[PDB]
């Protein structure tokens, strides 16, 4: 759907926590016999947040942020460290980083897609490409101006079709979509006044990376 | 800087200074706490509570204001570093709790009493007597 | 099956635990006559990896691994230290540490197995040998060629089938199959950006070594 | 049943646990009434191993053996420090030190019994008595051949029964028969290679003395 | 190597000299995490958090900016181990926040004032005065 | 024995010695673990993995090559115990994490600055420099 | 009582003396379990495993068999106390597993060697050199 | 008071001095258990276990009833601090047992014996030897 | 009923737990609706106690005085600390300090009823009034002689009722009766004899105060 686009900010992001959920295994009787059940779109990420408040007055301001989704409305746009770079934590990403793909000729759109894996590697389309991150790539030279990216959408359209044989290539940080897993928060917030305290983190505060239902 | 031979003990409550004393010290501790997101630098730091603790030597007499003092007691304190004089930095402490005295001498040793205190509930007021 | 190959890094094997699991049990009354009934599929190995991930980059690599798997399609190559020598850790591997068996003239493919025991081995297939380790021995001299080793298979096959009474000693690096038993994967990545970091090693991670039914 | 005599290294012995397995309980009504129900036959004695095995070839030796008998085939041999001495751990048995009985001049055969408490004693006859520890005494003189020991049965037979007025005492080490409990075996191994570490403890390794029916 | 007689640890903020000090600390803490190997013969090192501490002795008066700087204060330091003789390195501490000062002397012992502060989240820059 | 002014620690990365250094601190550590069946009268040790430290001191200076090494920086380092010298014995340090920095001084003495380094995923080497 | 300046601390397996040593510590420790019951008055002790460690000191050289030896190397000790002198009280440590070496000395200072081991599941042997 | 050159530790099993002696050690302790009701304003102590131990330095000896002695020996001491004269204090050990042996020394020291023995499941008693 | 009154020792309740027991809440749909249940006659204490005892002699009194009930027998006399004083534990209760009523001319009878809270007050009836501290107060004067307390009861009665307009105030210890929550008694005692020890803080004794139904 349409969906909401609310920034989480990056510096509650370096309190979260990462860790990555899989289905589909599913197998069959345990003598040694395996079967392959399909979820289907699975590897989503599950995250804890609000470790990274730092202080009583930004914790307010994601508190406000999650009233403001009224309990994850629609969508709700995450930064992911781990997805931003398309290529290292040390090393700057680039439109040539990540392959896109090969325009046929006719293949105007191409969602930015992540490729994970190899042999057998598993795409991730990115919802929203961080802006400003986004470079076309072709095989002949970058790709400027003719790209029309729908940013909510996350697909690149040339207005021409680029001819079979140049590889598009795009590299870009990754606004990941989440929706809060509990509705549930827990506020550690120290009292301040008098006290003068505040709280760096907080805790319980779960959030799953969700693949939208387009 | 001053001489500390002019810093004088003096029991607030009682009027009058403890006693013949070795020595005077206060401290005021302020605590804080620090707190980093994963991804920083360095982690912020924010006080939280200012508490004071403090402990005058004496030399144990039995006509001493020192050796009348308990431990338990909470008595009001006022060190005068600066001494009585005018324009002199004192520090008044209100309500200074005594941990505890220890009365403990060598057959050389002249009896010697150690007493200790930490304001309850209060901070020291470095007030200038002049 | 033929499977998917898929190695597990020796890096990331570094430092984890494993778990002995016999299924042959079901015993009688207390009169102190216990019997044992077997259903087979005995003895199989359980383990819990992602040790020695040391940096999220590094730890990256092992996801992507997983994520190549896509839920373990088929089966996962694990390499196992302990197993790796047919001898001991410190001791040389030889082709004439571990006997595969006698010829009977007519006995072109002998199985890498490992015999675990004296009096009464329980006998490990070896799926997958290790390629280059393989040392094949006849009774009068070392073999050369000739002896046709199935990857897949772990099974060796003469050309020339080896004749009777004709002993034949054959070591190798021993390679396994495992599947994971979670299909979630726990992550230990450690936040890096300003506070750089990087996991010595991720949480322990379920994978089976499964003998597979045939 | 014929069973099997395994030994039981005495060092991994020496890491093994020591609990005392008794039951004919099952009292009446709480109201202070006591009923002795009687299971028969027990004093079992609990044990918890793989403590004792110091390094990793020695771990693996263990292991090896726990195959060997593909989950406690028959009986096991149980090295007991406990049982071992008739006398003390300070003190030499002897054949004195524990009393078969008196032959009646149709004796022929005695068990090796473990005479344990006195006014009421519990005999616990020895299926194994350790080799070359078995000496056997009669009242007039220590007894030398002619005492056919049946090292499986735990029965030494004269061939001439002892007249009625002589003390057939023998003390011997015991070989206690052990079935072990649990099948799942935990391996805690430490990685060696450039770690070079190896582990003195296996934790998880349940057996149980078993009073074999014969 | 510089003298350090010359040296003036002023305020950052208020821009005077504490008072008579007796000496200065500056110590930069960076924590590390151990990439421990179990079959690996070495362990890499990660640097996480860099945090800076630091206490400066004074001599305790009444007259005194550090009598003015109570703990709990955070305040930045403009620290010159060379002094403020021109192409001294010279640590401009930011946002340092005083933890505790010590004013403890015997009657023998001049008044003396020890200061301690720590980072609030900032970096003290080692920046050369012009 | 060596003399030790002859021992001069360099920065490798520099290829120059870091400074006026007062003193220099290598030591190697090899980790064991000792287990024993119970009953047994002495416990087996076996070494595990091996990791080092080293702390160099030197005198606090704006311009050296020490001032320039921060904390948290990787470094290759070239101790030299024997010296330059032929036949001289070294420690190479390769990428030696810097764990803290310490400047402080009293008024009376020169500012000191102590830099302490462990080497991370590595073992220093103690080659010979002829 | 001998007079240790002769004493050599010399390798078993080598053959040979460390180098130019400082000085020799063994220690044999043996535990002990100490148990009592609410109605007895005393607790029984007796003595369980029995380790040892030690430290040999020696002057760091290039050349130097200590330098040789290495954190980790499992290396029996033919120590004597009295020295190589027959009838001397002579320590024959078998297996000792070096745990650390350090190497650090000032600019002044000369480069010293601390080694240290302990055992590895053996007991060195108090046999007198004939 | 008495002299402690005549204080010779012999052992009393041998029946003969452990040898040339540096020091004599005699500790014994009485554990006790002090416990309060909510509104106490003190706590009632009652005495519990009591277990002494000891620990006598020699000069190490090939020679020497001490280097026959080894951790792990439950060894019956008599104490002698009065020594043997008539209407001497002296402290009867019953099986104390000994804990370590630390035979060190430097090439300038003399080889050093120091023993410490823990009584098991007994209190010296001190008899007077007359 | 008549009831018992036994003593608890002070001392041993100086080592007493004090917990508050309310109850009347009984709610109605989480939908922020709330209904007032009134389970009547409540604010009772819960306590636990033995902490108090000091040594073996002083735990055998209680443990004896617990049998002398055989399991609170009808009533038991607890020391309460917190009730004991009507003003202030630095401050002497008086019996100003507590206002039993005024006297209607007809007011014979006045229970002791200590007030808690200010605008609307719950009042708690005192079964037993310490000995000794009772005194009466009449807005004229204290007033002595004529006022019949019955100890058990808590009532005091005047002669002649106090006439319209003069205050009865009357401050007293509270001795409030308790009735123990569990029949099981946890003991530590430490064993004395040659280890001597004895123990102050036996565990476990647990007492509600009861509100006795008279």
């Amino acid at each position: 759907m349409q969906f909401i686009d609310v920034e989480f900010p990056r510096d509650i992001a370096a309190g979260c926590q990462a860790v990555l959920t899989r289905r589909d295994e599913v197998v069959t009787l345990a003598s040694g016999r395996e079967e392959v059940n399909s979820r289907w779109a699975d590897t989503r990420r599950s995250w804890d947040a609000g470790l990274g408040v730092r202080d009583e007055a930004d914790l307010a301001q994601v508190v406000a942020l999650f009233e403001e989704v009224r309990g994850r409305l629609y969508a709700f746009r995450f930064r992911d460290w781990l997805d931003w770079r398309t290529a290292a934590t040390r090393a700057p990403i680039t439109a040539t980083d990540q392959p896109l793909g090969l325009g046929d000729g006719s293949r105007t759109a191409f969602q930015v897609v992540k490729v994970y894996g190899a042999v057998n590697p598993y795409t991730r389309p990115l919802s929203l490409p961080h802006p400003g991150t986004v470079r076309v790539a072709l095989d002949g030279v970058t790709q400027p101006s003719g790209w029309t990216l729908t940013a909510p959408g996350g697909v690149i359209t040339f207005d021409t079709p680029p001819a079979l044989g140049v590889t598009v290539t795009a590299g870009c940080s990754f606004d990941v979509p989440v929706r809060f897993s509990d509705p549930e928060l827990a506020v550690q917030w120290a009292y301040f006044r008098e006290g003068q305290a505040g709280l760096a983190q907080a805790p319980s505060i779960p959030l799953i990376e969700v693949r939208l239902d387009p | 800087m001053l001489k500390g031979k002019d810093g004088v003990v003096k029991n607030a409550s009682t009027g009058d200074s403890i006693g013949h004393l070795q020595s005077w010290a206060l401290d005021t501790q302020r605590d804080e706490v620090s707190g980093w997101g994963m991804g920083d630098d360095a982690e912020r730091a924010f006080t939280t509570v200012g508490r004071a603790s403090g402990n005058f030597e004496v030399y144990l007499d039995p006509a001493d204001p020192s050796d009348d003092l308990e431990p338990g007691d909470l008595v009001d304190l006022e060190l005068y570093p600066g001494g009585e004089s005018t324009g002199s930095g004192y520090r008044s402490v209100a309500g200074a709790l005594i941990l505890s005295t220890a009365e403990s001498a060598s057959k050389d040793g002249i009896p010697m009493l150690t007493v200790n205190w930490r304001t309850s509930g209060a901070l020291p007021q470095k007030a200038t007597v002049s």
